[PDB]
């Protein structure tokens, strides 16, 4: 069982970018996928979470700017307007239903935002 | 959302010693915490969840303790492969009634010498 | 059956017959009740009487509501 996220490219500041995260080897479907951020050389920053029922929640600073929306097999992030301070590495953290044991972490795709 | 004042910023010990990390939640989150361990160039690995229950795969050395508003991790007999950054996360963030957020910690390097 | 004769309720989610959608009531005899109808009842009786919870049962309000919000119903085919 493992989680891989994919899709992150250099953008003109202001072009919307979406990242996808694919759950490859899980059996039960009771999941809380979560996206966290890490600017190069800083601590981790929390972005949002999506359930199996669709119940999405966001952090206090990442409200309005980000959008997490699932599909049949992926979980999609959407940065609405990537500014220059939004260059980071974006992780995907999946677990079981209890919402406390964020056990499986993807390797990371490095979004960079600068013209 | 709440803040996690993870103290200190960088600790220091030797092989066969013990370190302590403190982080203090601003509201009574009640034994819902998690401790990660991010080496340089890696995704974070879970160590302890619900602030005292070891993730299946960690050594018996790591320990965690506390409830209410103050929690701690106490790695023991520091091996050579312990130089990494240690974060604490408040996992009270998926509900509709209480929902105290899900912010991480500030970061603590644990360097041996 | 009815909760005049209900003592224990188990919510095993990994090693049961099928998964979270089955939860065994018992009293001794055991039954096989509905999963998302006992969890979606105990949320509705702790959130309703939220003025009397001792501080340990608020952990029951948070565990049952997280466990219920993660079940994808569209994969119950």
């Amino acid at each position: 069982q493992q989680v891989k996220e994919s899709g992150g490219r250099l953008v003109t500041p202001g072009t919307p970018l979406t990242l996808t995260c694919t759950a490859s080897g899980f059996s039960l479907s009771t999941y809380w996928m979560s996206w966290v951020r890490q600017a190069p050389g800083k601590g981790l920053e929390y972005i949002g979470v999506i359930g199996g029922s669709g119940s999405t929640y966001y952090a206090s600073w990442a409200k309005g700017r980000f959008t997490i929306s699932k599909t049949s097999t992926t979980v999609d992030l959407k940065i609405t307007s990537p500014t220059t301070e939004d260059t980071a590495t974006y992780f995907c953290a999946r677990d079981s239903g209890a919402g406390v044991r964020f056990r499986f972490w993807g390797p990371g795709t490095l979004v960079t935002v600068s013209s | 959302d709440l803040v996690m004042t993870q103290t200190p910023a960088s600790v220091e010990a030797g092989v066969g010693g013990t370190v302590t990390i403190n982080c203090q939640a601003s509201e009574n989150i009640g034994s819902r915490l998690a401790w990660y361990q991010q080496k340089p160039g890696q995704p974070p690995k879970l160590l302890i969840y619900r602030a005292s229950t070891l993730e299946s795969g960690v050594p018996s050395r790591f320990k965690g303790s506390g409830s209410g508003t103050e929690f701690t991790l106490t790695i023991s007999d520091l091996e050579c492969a312990d130089a990494a950054t240690y974060y604490c996360q408040c996992t009270y963030g998926v509900s509709i009634t209480i929902n105290y957020g899900n912010d991480f910690g500030g970061g603590t390097e644990v360097v041996v010498k | 059956l009815a909760l005049e004769n209900i003592s224990d309720i188990y919510l095993v989610s990994n090693q049961t017959c099928d998964g979270f959608s089955l939860a065994s009531l018992n009293s001794v005899i055991s039954r096989c009740a509905n999963g998302l109808n006992v969890v979606s009842f105990f949320i509705s009786i702790l959130k309703r009487s939220s003025s009397a919870l001792t501080g340990h049962l608020r952990e029951l309000l948070t565990t049952l509501e997280t466990l219920y919000g993660s079940f994808s119903v569209e994969d119950l085919f």
